[PDB]
């Protein structure tokens, strides 16, 4: 029962070679990027900053 | 010895006593004739007193004993006396006359050919085949490790070990074959030593020339002549063979209990409930013995695989083209049901090399009485229009109970995953003992429907909801044999067969019910 | 020989990956985010309630229009709601009552669902006769359909309990691509803003980034101590969060190919059922198996708020494409919109 | 014990044999009447044993 274990263990090692063959980026820069993304799109997010009730479709109008 | 055997017999037919007695007799060949005479006398005490109860155990005891008795005196009247004893039972109901006719056939075989029964049984058990008369009775064991018990697992492991050998098996069979006929005029040691020096091929040529006359002499009307003409046949064979003087010796050569070489036992682990394991094993004139351990839940699964295999092989005979199937149930609800019914089953095999494995290599060779439960054929229908008739054997379910079962049997899903009533039509036939069925029809708002056991009858738990909100429940059991359930396409219900979650079914719009080789067995 | 050398090559390449990741692990997100002003307390209110489901709700998915939303429920039904009006735009009865997932198409014309039927049933809302007709039964999966997301009207990715995902072409009814590799049931998936990549979470307590284009596993992320129940991309598409039965969420960046942040608390002991990001991503909304739906500051990792409007497990939740409202379906048979 | 039903059945039959098997019989209700050896023709409201 080696033909299965070997065919499996080869996929594993061919997969692990795939994952290791990537140019990673410093975690610090990943964070800086995400923080500055939220900083960029924070205004367009009504969940973060409460918007006026007039712009809220679920509280100021029943006709749509 | 005599009184001990008689008193142990009195204990035998009143849990391991059967074994104590087989061992006691096995010690010194003398005991066998004592026990046989005692049995016979007792069977005439019944031939004349009554109490049908005690015919089956006594017939079994006689069969078991005479089956292995090392040798009968040429002048002994024991077999003819036994024939005269059992030739007076034909005036009894069925099956007593059937048992007795079969036993008389066995006695006919004995007289016409000594040691024919033991040699046939073992040659079937050991898989050794003559070029003409082939025989194989292979006992394969099905065991799920976590369900079976330690000791039992040890028994299975030991049985899997190929204890006997073909050459040792041939030696033992030639020994018993010569000792049943010649007996005290044959020195065991002598032959046995003029035997081990031989080879497997010639041991076969001989055991074959032997079994062939063991048959041809059995099939002749002059049992006494056939007998002496068989002693003579074996003599004329043993002369050529090359152990002359070993036989027909004027000394009182002693007799001893030659054992029964265990049959070819294979073990296969059951991490399954379907019998596809059996076909896969097969992928690796004869019979096959399957022995399984009886757990409580396993019940349903076991009986549902019984039904599935039967119908599958009915569609196409594959496992029944070269082997005949024999399935054995070993306790470890059906167990309770059979426990109080058959006192012989509750005495010998309900409770259960080691004693356990002798009483399991014993039970499995004698019991030949199939007692079967009424399989229930049920044809379902879905919204898609699929119709098939698959069986349940212990109980059926429908409604929210089967959905709950699936809800928890989902594992990955059961971690990420009220009984709405069902407006269904119930058309059930209250059966009549006289045959005058009584129809009654309703439509009721019931949540779950549970067929349960009581030709047989089926009790049915109904769960009526008079009002939804904690639905109201009025559970009523009513005896019914043919029941028809009609459910609108817009009211599919979760149907489960045999309480096993592997067969929880949905989308059913209609369920028809009506009571309806491989046998399951019961000792008496 | 060949298998022991291949096993030691596997277990050497693994520590090469661990060292390639530890090299980039210079600073944590909690340090970098220590300075930024906390988000405060996200006081949320139940705006709507969507009644009509007769039993547990198993899934829901917003439409790209932000107004319509599908929801699959234990009662065997798939309802399309108009969140603004609370009226049921559709009440589709399913052939199999064991529905577990649903997915409004981005166009709004198609909806998909599936479950233990091992089939991804695609339905058409804009039918020739205007009825709710079944366009396709995408069959082929050997396990329960656990989740699926439309790429378009004609393409759809589905995950299954066979430890695989698959891209389908609805026209042919055939598995365009098959995404094998998981060693456990794939509970969830999520298409990136770029439809060429998607991540998937499985019961192996690990997530995997897949290439829709080719069909190969690009990266594999670990860290969870239990089954991953839900997964989705960060709005930008360079990161994704996973919720697990170990009572924790975790954030993974693709470019850094490692965990950035953990979201958990000693008080929180039950697993996470669902996760979603706000339009900006500053807020992470995690569903739990204690009738709660906690709001986390994605950067501070602090529990900003709690949505407690359900009597039973908060099974599913979503956010509109405009982030204007949060839907949460639950086992209490009711969905609830929040703002 | 106030008699309410009766029925009879021969044990040997006309052709010199003994009766053997399952038998379902319909009872008469209540002389030469009690020696009858035939079954009630009322097959739909008679007591069957």
């Amino acid at each position: 029962n080696n033909t299965a274990s070997i065919a499996q263990a080869r996929k594993l090692v061919e997969q692990l070679k795939m994952e290791a063959n990537i140019d990673r980026i410093k975690v610090s820069k990943a964070a800086a990027d995400l923080m500055a993304y939220c900083e960029a799109h924070a205004k367009e997010d009504p969940l973060l900053t409460p918007v006026p009730a007039s712009e809220n479709p679920f509280r100021e109008k029943k006709f749509f | 010895t005599e009184d001990r055997i008689q008193h142990a017999l009195e204990r035998c037919l009143h849990c391991l006593n059967c074994w104590s007695l087989q061992e006691l007799v096995s010690r010194d060949p003398g005991h066998f004739l004592i026990l046989l005479e005692q049995i016979l006398q007792k069977t005439r005490e019944v031939q004349e007193k009554g109490t049908y109860d005690l015919l089956a155990p006594l017939a079994l005891l006689f069969y078991s004993t005479v089956l292995c008795t090392p040798h009968f005196p040429p002048d002994s009247d024991l077999l003819l006396k036994a024939a005269r004893t059992y030739h007076r039972f034909l005036t009894w109901p069925v099956p007593y006359c059937s048992i007795c006719q079969e036993l008389l056939t066995f006695i006919d075989a004995e007289l016409k050919a000594p040691g024919i029964s033991y040699q046939r049984l073992v040659r079937a058990e050991q898989g050794l085949s003559t070029r003409s008369h082939r025989s194989s009775t292979v006992t394969v064991l099905l065991l799920n490790p976590v369900e079976v018990q330690a000791e039992f697992l040890d028994v299975a492991d030991k049985l899997s070990t190929p204890g006997p050998s073909p050459h040792s098996a041939y030696i033992t069979l030639l020994l018993h074959a010569f000792q049943a006929t010649f007996g005290a005029h044959c020195d065991l040691s002598g032959l046995h030593r003029r035997l081990q020096s031989k080879t497997l091929a010639e041991l076969e040529a001989i055991f074959t020339e032997t079994a062939e006359a063991q048959e041809l002499a059995s099939g002749i009307g002059d049992a006494a002549e056939a007998r002496q003409w068989l002693r003579t046949k074996l003599q004329a064979v043993g002369e050529k063979a090359g152990f002359p003087g070993v036989l027909d010796t004027a000394k009182p050569g002693k007799l001893r209990t030659i054992p029964i070489p265990v049959a070819r036992c294979y073990t296969y682990s059951w991490n399954q409930d379907s019998f596809d394991i059996l076909q896969e094993i097969l992928l690796k004139a004869s019979t096959l013995r399957v022995v399984v351990f009886g757990s409580d839940r396993i019940s349903g699964k076991v009986a549902r695989a019984y039904s599935n295999l039967r119908r599958l092989e009915n569609n196409r005979p594959l496992l029944t083209r070269f082997f005949k199937l024999q399935f054995f149930y070993v306790p470890v609800d059906i167990s309770h049901y059979l426990g109080m019914l058959d006192p012989w089953y509750e005495r010998n095999v309900l409770g259960l090399l080691p004693i356990l494995a002798d009483m399991l290599l014993y039970y499995c060779r004698f019991a030949a009485r199939p007692v079967l439960l009424q399989v229930y054929q049920t044809e379902l229908t879905f919204i898609t229009g699929e119709k098939t008739t698959e069986i349940f054997i212990h109980s059926l379910e429908l409604g929210h109970s089967a959905a709950t079962r699936a809800i928890k049997a989902s594992g990955p899903g059961s971690k990420r995953l009220e009984a709405v009533p069902l407006t269904l039509q119930i058309i059930y036939s209250k059966g009549a003992i006289s045959g005058r069925s009584r129809w009654s029809n309703m439509e009721k708002l019931c949540t779950s429907v549970n067929l349960s056991k009581a030709t047989e009858a089926l009790t049915l738990n109904l769960t009526e909801v008079v009002k939804r909100q904690f639905n109201q429940i009025s559970t009523s059991q009513i005896k019914v044999d043919k029941v028809q359930i009609i459910g609108s396409n817009s009211c599919p219900f979760a149907v489960c067969l045999d309480q096993d979650e592997r067969k929880i079914l949905q989308s059913v719009i209609r369920c028809e019910v009506s009571p309806c080789c491989l046998p399951i067995m019961t000792f008496s | 020989s060949e298998l022991d050398q291949l096993r030691q090559e596997a277990e050497q390449l693994k520590n090469q990956i661990r060292d390639a990741r530890k090299a980039c692990a210079d600073a944590t997100l909690s340090q970098i985010t220590n300075n930024i002003d906390p988000v405060g307390r996200i006081q949320m209110r139940t705006r709507r309630t969507l009644r009509g489901h007769l039993a547990k709700i198993y899934a829901m998915h917003w439409g790209t229009d932000s107004r319509l939303l599908v929801s699959a429920s234990q009662d065997g039904k798939l309802i399309i709601w108009d969140s603004y009006t609370t009226n049921k735009v559709h009440a589709i009865p399913l052939r199999s009552s064991w529905v577990m997932t649903c997915a409004y198409a981005p166009s709004g014309n198609y909806v998909a669902c599936g479950g233990l039927d091992n089939i991804c049933s695609i339905y058409n809302l804009k039918t020739r006769e205007g009825n709710v007709r079944v366009s396709r039964e995408l069959a082929g999966h050997t396990g329960y359909l656990s989740c699926c997301r439309f790429l378009d009207d004609n393409q759809i990715v589905t995950s299954s309990g066979d430890t695989t995902c698959a891209l389908w072409d609805i026209e042919t009814g055939q598995q365009t691509t098959t995404f094998t590799g998981h060693t456990g049931d794939v509970m969830s998936l999520s298409l990136a803003p770029d439809t060429r990549l998607f991540v998937s979470g499985a019961c192996d307590a690990s997530a995997k980034l897949w290439d829709v284009r080719e069909g190969m596993c690009r990266q594999t992320f670990t860290g969870h101590e239990s089954d991953i129940n839900a997964i989705c991309f960060f709005p930008n598409g360079n990161a994704f969060a996973t919720g697990s039965d170990d009572a924790t969420c975790r954030l993974f960046d693709l470019r850094a190919d490692q965990e950035l942040m953990t979201y958990s608390h000693d008080n929180i002991i039950c697993g996470i059922t669902s996760v979603s990001f706000s339009k900006s991503g500053r807020l992470l909304l995690a569903g739990y198996d204690d009738f709660n739906c906690n709001v986390w500051d994605a950067l501070k990792a602090d529990r900003a708020g709690v949505l407690a409007g359900h009597d039973n497990r908060v099974s599913c939740l979503g956010v509109t494409d405009d982030g204007m409202a949060v839907a949460t379906g639950s086992w209490d048979s009711f969905l609830k919109i929040w703002n | 014990a106030q008699l309410l039903y009766y029925v009879n059945l021969l044990l040997i039959d006309h052709r010199f044999l003994l009766r053997h098997g399952e038998y379902v019989l319909h009872m008469w209700q209540l002389n030469a009447d009690k020696l009858t050896s035939a079954t009630n023709p009322d097959k739909e409201n008679s007591m069957s044993i």
